[PDB]
């Protein structure tokens, strides 16, 4: 493969195909399917990280959409990135405005 | 014993922000969807996932919207949301004119 | 039909929304709002179906529509 | 019965790399796959304009790189460039 | 002597600045600012004089758009005077950070 | 030569002038600093991006085009300067 040759889990082949076929440019370098597959791999790790955490915190062995949402909205940097994305079955973070609380 | 005005409203907020289940019964929603589309094209079929997709997108949107609505209510030293808030929310979003 | 979007359903959405107290006129306002929303999304959706020469509006037409409109949704074949 | 692709299995392998004793639902799996494709477009897209902007025909690791720096928030970008520059050099090692 | 009442010149000035298109921030200050911020990102940068002028065009547009929506927030609160909290509500709602 | 405190170039009469074209009549005194705050987060965003283009184009000079591309990126498209 090449996932091997770059220590990646993410299909370095698949990616090289998709760049060429998805009409981004005439020609496509050798490093880029690797650079990108990596960045894709990197980021899917950070999510899987904090969601899993969240599934532990929420006492489950399996990650459901909520755990993703919690991971995402609680992370300041990830939340920005997915600033315009609604995640199916995410729900919302619990947040109740002060002045609404009892006295 | 009776619970006071807004006490059950407070308990309900907690309950819904803790859950991720959809809040409009999917059947009348589904009928609303077909109605609206018929106005664009006749004799049409929907994938059940196509209806869910719409449902999720719409609710998520409305919730977000109430959030921002609610802030305007609060901005006006109020605690009740009112149509004039929604209009301001949307106006500033640049949704409405 | 539209009035099929029940008062209690609209209440729940506002509760998940963080809202404590709700005026009467809201409920109808919500409806126009929701209507406008679906219209635009379904207009774009159908246009995809019309262009795909399909009787079936798919999930992907929807998904493509939401993208177009900057309301991207995950979990229906991104 | 059509052979529809995804990133599913690799998402999993990476899941094991980070949380060995944890699993995932189909519903969340879709979200991970959506997430991947979305991110792939956004980066690929930026890269694409980058090339054009600079009157050049090739999308190299460099184009991808700077694409990443426009697409990502300060910290997340930072690590991304790492893993990016790393796996590339490690790739150009082997042959 | 003579003294225009409070708010009288404001209304005048609004009308003045709403008829014209000429930039409102002074040219030189503006540039110094942009050169700073850019330095603190990478040293040893030069600018096409038109590139500053672009950023300013883009800057004022934004802020005028901003004040517009700030102003609405002041008015939402049965007020006529704009306040940081107003700006703050506009930006939350615009979904800025 | 070193550059310091330039945001205070954004004088109060100007932050005023903009607010007027903005339809604002009455301005609270705590506004002028918040505006500078905002203008800064704004310029830091466009120029972070403008610059990234300039670095990619392997240049020491930032062009009208790098700016315009940045704005387009940030969903604040601008006509009048190329593109």
């Amino acid at each position: 493969t090449r996932s091997s040759r770059a220590g990646l889990q993410f299909p370095v082949g698949r990616v090289h195909r998709l760049l060429r076929k998805g009409n981004y440019a005439e020609r496509v370098g050798a490093g880029a399917p690797v650079y990108l597959a990596a960045v894709l791999e990197y980021l899917t790790a950070e999510i899987l990280e904090l969601a899993g955490n969240a599934a532990r915190d929420n006492k489950k062995t399996r990650i459901i959409p909520r755990h993703l949402q919690l991971a995402v909205r609680n992370d300041e940097e990830l939340n920005k990135l997915l600033g315009r994305v609604t995640i199916a079955q995410g729900g919302v973070l619990p947040n109740i405005q002060s002045v609404l609380l009892p006295k | 014993h009776r619970y006071r005005p807004g006490t059950v409203a407070l308990r309900e907020i907690r309950r819904y922000q803790k859950s991720t289940e959809l809040l409009i019964r999917k059947l009348p929603f589904q009928r609303l969807v077909r109605e609206i589309a018929q106005d664009f094209k006749t004799d049409l079929r929907f994938q059940s996932s196509a209806v869910m997709a719409l449902q999720e997108a719409s609710e998520a949107y409305l919730v977000a919207l109430f959030e921002d609505t609610n802030l305007c209510a609060i901005h006006a030293k109020r605690v009740t949301i009112m149509p004039k808030d929604i209009q301001l929310a949307r106006r500033i979003r640049g949704e409405r004119a | 039909n539209i009035q099929g979007i029940t008062k209690p359903a609209i209440r729940r959405l506002a509760r998940r929304g963080g809202v404590k107290r709700i005026s009467g006129l809201i409920y109808e306002e919500t409806r126009g709002v929701l209507k406008v929303f679906l219209e635009n999304v379904i207009r774009d959706a159908v246009t995809y179906t019309e262009h795909a020469k399909r009787k079936t509006v798919t999930a992907m037409d929807v998904v493509y529509a939401l993208k177009r409109q900057g309301r991207t949704l995950y979990g229906f074949g991104g | 019965k059509t052979r529809k692709e995804s990133y599913a299995i690799y998402v999993y392998k990476v899941l094991k790399q980070v949380h060995p004793d944890t699993g995932i639902s189909s519903k969340a799996m879709s979200i991970m796959n959506s997430f991947v494709n979305d991110v792939f477009e956004r980066i690929a897209g930026e890269a694409s304009r980058l090339a054009h902007y600079n009157k050049r025909s090739t999308i190299t690791s460099r184009e991808i790189q700077t694409a990443v720096r426009l697409l990502l928030p300060g910290e997340l970008a930072k690590h991304a460039v790492s893993e990016g520059t790393k796996a590339v050099t490690k790739y150009t090692s082997a042959k």
